RNA sequence: ACGGUCGAACUUGACUAUCUAGAGGAAGUAAAAGUCGGGUUUCCGUAGGUGAACCUGCGGAAGGAUCAUUAACGG
RNA sequence: CAAGACGGACCAGAGCGAAAGCAUUUGCCAAGAAUGUUUUCAUUAAUCAAGAACGAAAGUCGGAGGUUCGAAGACGAUCAGAUACCGUCGUAGUUCCGACCAUAAACGAUGCCGACCGGCGAUGCGGCGGCGUUAUUCCCAUGACCCGCCGGGCAGCUUCCGG
RNA sequence: AAAGUUGCUGCAGUUAAAAAGCUCGUAGUUGGAUCU
RNA sequence: CGGGGAAUCAGGGUUCGAUUCCGGAGAGGGAGCCUGAGAAACGGCUACCACAUCCAAGGAAGGCAGCAGGCGCGCAAAUUA
């Protein structure tokens, strides 16, 4: 969270190969808006975020609910 | 260090069922070891054993009857698909008369041909024959 | 197996069956607890408490005997320590043998056992942080090592 | 210099044969590093001419 | 011994194609350098214009002379040694011929007794060796 | 026609890369039968001795063919 | 008398160390395995790209010192052709201090962690159980032996477990 | 395709090609029972 | 050029897919446009760059990776019906 009004978050996943059976452990980033309603969030904690118009260049989705992380209070 | 206690267990079975003895002590005990010991009592290929009660991870002594000829584990724990069985069958039994896959699905612990009938596909865990 | 050593050692507690508290103990929860809190202000550690109770009082197992364990007691009643036992002892070896390296230049064993119990403050520091026992800020520094014991 | 040294001498003259001792031994590095990488730049450029002599001009007619 | 995780499908993939790198045909199909330095430049047949005629001694434990020739290819320029491969053929050849010239069969190596040809006269003059050599057609010049 | 924008391309130096003529230098090849003529068991790493081999100094290996003796020791 | 060097015999298939390695006496300093615990924490773990310490000998920089040995080198012997062997002397080096290099047949030519599958009695450390001999019969425990057992090690022997 | 001579299935590393001089260590990978 | 797909193959796999279907790109190279619902279109225009045709020496007209065909290229590929 260092950008006016915007922040970053990451989704990780399993990709599959399918010579090996396995999987294979891969991220990709993405820069969402966070409305100032949003506020105290830190850094680590589960967002649910929404679809919506190009706002930037690379910001297209939009936080809808921020749930704290698990060990914090 | 030890993991995959189940690998233990079966890999102890079989060195001593290879040697000729009658029981097999194997420690630790957990719940997916029973319950496969149970798969291969139900089909005869053990017999009997006893769960020593310790408060730690217990152990288990089991009898041994001269029928069983390997009995193994698969690691990792593939995804075993109800398509993709045949395969798995075609590997690892030695004939189609006789073998088991042993593997857990959302309905237990089972074997191949109760997975083929209740049409549920699970994590495969091993086979013995 | 040790985790620094090539020893392979087995020797180590070994409870029995029975968790249910001895008939010739004639010792209640409460006044064990008192005797915990007692060596508490007296000042010591936990492991130091639990053996002078087995030594001593005939307390096999605080933990069969009260229910709870001795840090848990001391962390209830308020008197446990800031940083933990085992992490606070390490420290204090690793800050004396800093203290014999710069008595000592040419002793390279020193050096190498002094990063292994480098690597175990570490270690133990990871794992604190990540049960949030400690602070996520804090950090072992050298310089800032004797200061803390 | 290769003059055995006797119990007398003292600092300014053993340490001047030392050093002495010391820039013979670098100029006589240097001077082999040199043959060194000679010989292989000329081993290099004959076995160039070798294989060009395996490649053609080699037969009867 | 490997490993057998679940997660382990991008270490085992990348060390696969690492120890592909290690092996002589994989190697010399993908690096790109023997197919630079490859004179037909992967190609079945190639053409060239006769420069000269040689004969190569054969290998040491059999004693003869082998009838090759050394032809210049028109596309890229190379100069190779071909070999003529019946009796009395190397008399249908020229110099200043067009020649159709492929391989051996080892596909870059020198075969049998001729050191260092990897080559053999397949038509000379828009007329196959074969053909003249069953007086079957005439070459022209 | 002024100004602005998009802008092919032109000219000048730097970094390159490619195509293509070259005086000369050093070679080799075919043609001259032309002229003169004993030591080491097998090694490894470094350093020296004319580059390499090889030998030696130092430190390492066996990847080198164990015969004979060995119960008292108290006064 | 002095100078630097080296810690023989005791020294073993004995011990310690992550390895390279480590052998006169005493004192100090900080570590370490193992064993014993009915102590404490409660998964804190295993292997590990990047990265980091140590690293035989030989070698290179700056200082000191040079007893022995000693590559190079100097002579002397020896020969159809000897220019390697041999003998005497001897430079760097071999020694210490502070900086560098990161290499060995740096070997068990055998990754590390964990489980199971035959046997035996010797040894080192620790612990347990003991009739007895000993400290000139010791007044009690304690050290040395003797007999078994358990745990971790350095090893050995035996075996048609199986490879 | 033969090639189980690229091996996930499914190779090898005493002597035939091969285990880092040794240890720590982040990323990665794997991770003991136990809750009908 | 990417897919659908193709060859081989017990099982896993390996290799190819310029090519008639779908989507993309480009009309010798870049660039700018007019008209039009739709083009930065080239069997439309305006340039510069590279080739090139008719010349009366002032000027004009160019764009076959469309169908046949030709040259060149190559080991390699058809009728100016």
């Amino acid at each position: 969270m260092k950008m006016q009004r915007t922040i970053v978050i990451r989704r990780d996943y399993l990709h599959y190969i399918r010579k090996y059976n396995r999987f294979e452990k891969r991220h990709k980033n993405m820069s969402v808006h966070l409305s100032p309603c949003f506020r105290d969030v830190q850094i680590g904690d589960i967002v649910t975020v929404g679809e919506c118009r190009p706002l930037s260049k690379t910001v297209r989705f939009n936080v809808l609910k921020v749930t704290k992380a698990a060990g914090t209070k | 260090v030890r993991m995959n206690v189940l690998a233990d267990a079966l890999k102890s079975i079989n060195n001593a069922e290879k040697r000729g003895k009658r029981q097999v002590l194997i420690r630790p005990c957990s719940k997916v070891i029973v319950r496969f010991l149970t798969v291969m009592m139900k089909h005869g290929y053990i017999g009997e054993f006893e769960i020593i009660d310790d408060h730690r991870a217990g152990k288990i002594v089991v009898n041994l009857t001269g029928r069983l000829n390997k009995c193994g584990v698969i690691s990792p724990r593939f995804d075993v698909q109800l398509k993709d069985l045949e395969k798995w069958q075609n590997n690892l039994l030695p004939s189609r008369q006789f073998g088991f896959i042993v593997l857990t699905t959302s309905a237990g612990i089972m074997d191949h041909e109760e997975a083929r009938r209740k049409h549920t596909g699970g994590k495969i865990l091993g086979f013995f024959f | 197996g040790r985790m620094h050593a090539p020893g392979k050692g087995l020797s180590q507690s070994a409870l029995p069956y029975r968790r249910s508290v001895p008939t010739w103990l004639k010792l209640t929860s409460d006044d064990v607890k008192e005797q915990i809190y007692k060596l508490a202000k007296k000042g010591l550690t936990p492991s130091q408490i639990g053996v002078i109770l087995r030594d001593s009082h005939g307390v096999a197992q605080v933990r069969f005997v009260t229910g709870n364990k001795i840090l848990r007691i001391l962390k209830s009643k308020g008197l446990a320590p800031d940083l933990p036992e085992d992490l606070y002892h390490l420290i204090k070896k690793a800050v004396a043998v800093r203290k014999h390296l710069e008595r000592n230049r040419k002793d390279k064993d020193a050096k190498f056992r002094l990063i292994l119990i480098e690597s175990r403050i570490h270690r133990l520091a990871r794992y604190y942080k990540t049960k949030r026992v400690l602070p996520p800020n804090w950090k072992y520094e050298s310089s800032t090592a004797s200061a803390l014991v | 210099s290769t003059q055995p040294r006797s119990k007398n001498e003292s600092k300014e003259d053993k340490r001047a044969r030392k050093q002495a001792i010391k820039e013979e031994r670098k100029e006589r590095r240097v001077e082999k590093k040199a043959n060194k990488l000679a010989f292989k730049l000329e081993k290099r450029r004959q076995e160039k001419e070798l294989l060009n002599l395996k490649k053609n001009v080699e037969g009867l007619k | 011994g490997k490993c057998r995780g679940l997660r382990t499908a991008r270490k085992l993939r990348s060390h696969r194609r690492d120890q592909k790198w290690h092996d002589k045909q994989y190697k010399k199909a993908h690096l790109g350098t023997a197919l630079k330095a490859n004179p037909f430049g992967g190609a079945s047949h190639a053409k060239g214009i006769v420069l000269e005629k040689v004969g190569v001694e054969a290998k040491q434990p059999n004693s003869a002379i082998r009838k090759c020739v050394r032809v210049q290819l028109i596309k890229n320029g190379k100069k190779i040694t071909a070999f003529v491969p019946n009796d009395g053929c190397l008399n249908f050849i020229e110099e200043n011929d067009e020649v159709l010239v492929a391989g051996f069969g080892r596909k870059g190596h020198a075969v049998g007794d001729i050191p260092g040809v990897r080559f053999k006269v397949v038509k000379v003059a828009n007329v196959s060796l074969l053909a003249l050599y069953k007086g079957k057609k005439e070459r022209p010049r």
